[PDB]
C-alpha cells in the first residue's frame, strides 16, 4: 500500500519530527505528492530537507 | 568538464518550483543552472572594472 | 562552393557504377586548426557498411579477419593488406577558403538563391569545402551506415572522424 | 629488498654529466616521496534502467486512461 | 530568502579566441581565462564557516 | 485514438532498451 | 568509458526529441 | 537553347543547412542540401532498423576497442612475467645503483606507476608509433632482407680476397614516461638506443644526441618499445621488465584499417623522382593575395 | 485535456535530470 513509503518519505528518508504531523502542514501534503512519484536520492535526503525549506521559505511571503 | 557547453540546452534553472532534482544535482558538473537574467554590456564592463 | 557544382555533376557521372550519393560538406575553426587548413592537402573518406567493414574488400567477409600472427616477415598480412588499404580510401574535392566569411553572406555573394527557413547568422574564421559520397548498395539506404574521413597534411599526418550516417540524416531523409 | 650485485666490491665515480646520473636521492627524499605515494591514493545505471521501467509501467496505465477520449 | 539557493561553486574555462585584428598573428591561439561562478570574493577568512 | 500515439511511444522506449 | 559516454548522450538528446514530439502533439 | 546546368544550378540555391556531430562529440561541420542535385531525384528509400545500428554499434565499439585492449595485453604481459620470474627483475639499462638504498620504496613508485599508466593509457602512445611504421611495405621487405642478412652463412676467404664488402648502428625507440609525484605521463617520447663497450647494457639518449637523465630520478618510471617490437618496462636503477608485446589476440584488418602509416599520392609540390628533395608546400594564405 | 501531454513532457526531463 501506500503508507510505508509515506512514513519513509516523512520520517526514514526526510529525517523529520513526528509532531510535525500533515494537519499542521498542508504544503507538506503538496510536496510528499511528488516525493513519492520518483524512487531514487533518498541517500541525499539533505537535497529533499532544503528543498522542502526553501518551499516553506517562498509560501510564507506577503507576496 | 570535457567538451565546452556549446548546446545552449544545458542551461536552464527555475525559482521557486521546488526544482528537487536539481537540488540533487548541485554537486553534477556538467548541467549548468542559471538564472536566465543575462549581463548586457556596460554592466559587464563595470563587473570587469 | 565551386567544388559542390563539380562533385554533383561527377556523382551524377559515376552514379551507374558504385551508387554513391553526393553530401556536401564545409568546416570551421570548430574542426581543425588554421595551420592545419592554411596547408591541408587532402580529404578521405570511406563509406563502411554496420555489418560490411568497406565497401573496397569483398563484401560477404574478407581473409583478413584471420589474426596478425605477431610475424617479423609479413607483418600484417604483407602488403596486400596494405593496398587493400589503399583501396578502401577515396578522394574528394576540396578547396580553402583561409579568411573568414559567413555561408549565409557568403552564398549571397556568390550567386546562389540562398533560401534558409531563418536567418542564423553563423560566422566562421576559415571555411573548408569538400564533398563525400556515401554508398547506397542498392537505390536503398541504411541509416545504420557510417562514413569515415581523413584529413592529411603534407607531413604525413591525418585527423580520423567518422559518424553514422543516420545523424546526417535525422531530419533530413524523414521530411521526404 | 636489497639487490644482488655481480660486482663484490664498490667503485667510485667520477660524476660525469655525460655519465648516466646515479640515485643520488637520499632516503628522508624517499620518505617523503613514499607520503606523496601515499596521499595521491555502475550498479546506478542498471537503477535507472529499471527507474525507466517504472516509468513505462506508469505510461502503459496513461495509456489505458487516454483511450476513451 | 532562501527559495533563490543556487548552487555550488563552480570553476568555469572560457576558451575564447582573440578578435579579429589580433587573431591576424598566431591565428590558432586559443586563450583560457580561469572565472569562477557562485562563489565569493572574500578578504578575510570567515571563522564559523 | 490515443493507442498510436503511446503505441510508438512504447516501441520507442524498446529502442531505448537497445541502447543500454 | 567512451561507449557510456556517446550512451548517455544518444539517450539524452533523443528523450529530448521525444520530448520536442510529445509537447507538439497535444497541439 | 537550352539552359546549362550551372545556370538553374545557381538559381536553385539551398533547401536547408544544419551542422552534425561525429560519434564523440568532438567535430561540429555543416552540411548543404542543394535543391537541384539528382539525389533530389533518385527518390531513394530509407530505413533504420535497431539490430542494424546495435550491429553499428558493436562494430565501432570493437574499432575503438583495439588499441585498448592491446594496452590491456601489454598490461597482462607484465603481469605474466613478473609472476614469471618469480618477482626478481634483471638489469638491462646501464647507470650505477647504491646498495644503501631502500628499494622497497622505488618498488612501490613502480607499482603506483604502472597503475598511473593504465589510468593514463592512449590511442597515441609508445607501441602505437612504434608498430605503425611496421605497416608499411617497406618494414616487410627490410623484414625479409634482415632475415637473409643475420642469418647469412660465414664468408670463405675467396670473397674476402675478391668479392664486394660488407656492410645496424643505433635503435630507434619509443617511451612513456610515467611521473609519479605529478601524477603525469608520457605518451610520445622518441628515444635514440645504443649499447655500451664494456657491457652490454642500454644506452637511452635525445633523438637531438642528448644523454636522456630521467633513470637517476627515482620518481619517475619508463615504458621503452623497439621497431622490432620487443618490450621492456624499467624503473630506476637500470632494472627492467623484458617481454613482447603480444597482438594475435587481435584481428588482422581492424588494426589495419584503424591505424596504418599512410603512402601518399603525387599532389602539386612534391616530385615525380622519389627521394628528391621536396620544394615548399603549397600553403594557401589567408595573409597574402591568392594570384 | 491537453495538461496531461504537457505533464508527461516534464516528468520525462525531469527523469533526465534524476539521471544526467
Amino acid at each position: 500500500k501506500r503508507d510505508e513509503k509515506h512514513r519513509h518519505v516523512v520520517n526514514v528518508v526526510l529525517e523529520l519530527p513526528t509532531e510535525i504531523s500533515e494537519a499542521t502542514h498542508p504544503v507538506l501534503a503538496t510536496m510528499l505528492s511528488k516525493y513519492t512519484r520518483m524512487s531514487s536520492l533518498f541517500n541525499d535526503k539533505c537535497a529533499f530537507k532544503l528543498d522542502l525549506l526553501r518551499m516553506v521559505a517562498v509560501s510564507r511571503t506577503r507576496r | 568538464d570535457r567538451q565546452p557547453l556549446n548546446p545552449a540546452n544545458i542551461e536552464a534553472r527555475h525559482h521557486g518550483v521546488s526544482d528537487v532534482p536539481r537540488l540533487g544535482a548541485m554537486d553534477a558538473d556538467e548541467p549548468l543552472f542559471v538564472d536566465d537574467y543575462r549581463a548586457t554590456d556596460d554592466e559587464w564592463t563595470l563587473q570587469k572594472v | 562552393m565551386e567544388t559542390h557544382l563539380y562533385s554533383d555533376l561527377a556523382f551524377e557521372a559515376r552514379f551507374a557504377d558504385d551508387e554513391q550519393l553526393p553530401l556536401h560538406l564545409v568546416l570551421d575553426q570548430e574542426v581543425l586548426s588554421n595551420e592545419e587548413a592554411e596547408t591541408l592537402r587532402y580529404v578521405y573518406y570511406r563509406n563502411v557498411d554496420s555489418a560490411g567493414r568497406s565497401t573496397g574488400r569483398a563484401p560477404g567477409g574478407d581473409e583478413d579477419d584471420a589474426p596478425a600472427s605477431d610475424d617479423a616477415e609479413d607483418a600484417v598480412g604483407g602488403d596486400r593488406a596494405f593496398d587493400r588499404e589503399r583501396r578502401t580510401w577515396q578522394r574528394a574535392c576540396f578547396r580553402v577558403l583561409p579568411r573568414p566569411l559567413e555561408l549565409l553572406d557568403y552564398l549571397r555573394q556568390s550567386g546562389l538563391t540562398v533560401t534558409l527557413e531563418k536567418e542564423q547568422r553563423v560566422r566562421m574564421f576559415y571555411a573548408v569545402f569538400t564533398t563525400l559520397g556515401l554508398r547506397c548498395p542498392d537505390n536503398r539506404l541504411s541509416g545504420a551506415q557510417t562514413l569515415h574521413l581523413r584529413l592529411v597534411w603534407p607531413d604525413g599526418s591525418y585527423r580520423d572522424w567518422e559518424f553514422l550516417a543516420r545523424d546526417l540524416l535525422r531530419e533530413e531523409m524523414e521530411a521526404n | 629488498s636489497l639487490l644482488h650485485t655481480f660486482w663484490r666490491l664498490p667503485v667510485a665515480v667520477f660524476f660525469e654529466p655525460h655519465e648516466e646520473n646515479v640515485l643520488r636521492c637520499p632516503e628522508r627524499v624517499l620518505r617523503r616521496l613514499l607520503e606523496d605515494a601515499a596521499v595521491t591514493m555502475d550498479r546506478v545505471r542498471k537503477r535507472y534502467l529499471r527507474q525507466e521501467l517504472r516509468d513505462l509501467g506508469h505510461r502503459v496505465q496513461t495509456y489505458c486512461e487516454d483511450l476513451e477520449g | 530568502a532562501v527559495q533563490f539557493v543556487g548552487e555550488h561553486v563552480k570553476v568555469l574555462e572560457v576558451r575564447a579566441p582573440l578578435d579579429h585584428a589580433q587573431r591576424q598573428g598566431l591565428p590558432d591561439f586559443i586563450s583560457r581565462q580561469h572565472v569562477l561562478y557562485n562563489g565569493c570574493c572574500v578578504v578575510t577568512a570567515p571563522k564559523t564557516l | 485514438l490515443r493507442q498510436l500515439a503511446q503505441s510508438v511511444q512504447d516501441t520507442i522506449q524498446h529502442m531505448r532498451f537497445l541502447y543500454l | 568509458v567512451l561507449m557510456d559516454r556517446v550512451r548517455k548522450r544518444y539517450l539524452r538528446q533523443e528523450l529530448r526529441d521525444l520530448g520536442h514530439r510529445v509537447q507538439t502533439y497535444c497541439e | 537553347d537550352e539552359v546549362a546546368r550551372t545556370d538553374e544550378w545557381k538559381g536553385a540555391g539551398v533547401s536547408r543547412l544544419r551542422e552534425v556531430w561525429d560519434v564523440q562529440h568532438r567535430v561540429r561541420l555543416r552540411v548543404l542540401w542543394y535543391v537541384n542535385s539528382f539525389w533530389r531525384s533518385r527518390e531513394l528509400s530509407y530505413d533504420d532498423h535497431e539490430v542494424e545500428l546495435y550491429r553499428a554499434l558493436d562494430a565501432y565499439r570493437a574499432r575503438i576497442a583495439v588499441e585498448y585492449v592491446l594496452i590491456r595485453a601489454v598490461r597482462d604481459e607484465i603481469y605474466a612475467v613478473l609472476r614469471r620470474d618469480g618477482g626478481a627483475l634483471p638489469q638491462r639499462f646501464a647507470c650505477h645503483v647504491s646498495r644503501n638504498m631502500s628499494w622497497r620504496v622505488v618498488w612501490e613508485l613502480c607499482r603506483h606507476a604502472l597503475a598511473l599508466w593504465m589510468d593514463w593509457a592512449d590511442v597515441r602512445s609508445c607501441i602505437i608509433k612504434a608498430l605503425t611504421p611496421r605497416l608499411s611495405r617497406g618494414a616487410a621487405a627490410a623484414a625479409q632482407r634482415a632475415r637473409r642478412q643475420r642469418e647469412r652463412s660465414a664468408p670463405k676467404p675467396q670473397e674476402l680476397l675478391f668479392g664486394p664488402r660488407n656492410e645496424p648502428a643505433e635503435q630507434t625507440w619509443y617511451a612513456d614516461v610515467v611521473r609519479c609525484v605529478r601524477a603525469q605521463v608520457d605518451l610520445g617520447v622518441e628515444v635514440r638506443a645504443a649499447r655500451c663497450p664494456r657491457t652490454g647494457l642500454w644506452i637511452v639518449r635525445d633523438r637531438r644526441g642528448r644523454l636522456r637523465r630521467w633513470l637517476s630520478q627515482p620518481e619517475v618510471c619508463v615504458l621503452y618499445v623497439t621497431p622490432d617490437l620487443d618490450f621492456y618496462w624499467v624503473l630506476p636503477g637500470g632494472f627492467a621488465v623484458s617481454s613482447r608485446v603480444t597482438l594475435h589476440g587481435l584481428a588482422q584488418r581492424a588494426l589495419r584499417d584503424r591505424f596504418q602509416n599512410f603512402e601518399a599520392v603525387l599532389a602539386r609540390g612534391m616530385h615525380v623522382e622519389a627521394g628528391r628533395q621536396e620544394p615548399e608546400t603549397p600553403r594557401v594564405s589567408g595573409r597574402r593575395l591568392p594570384f
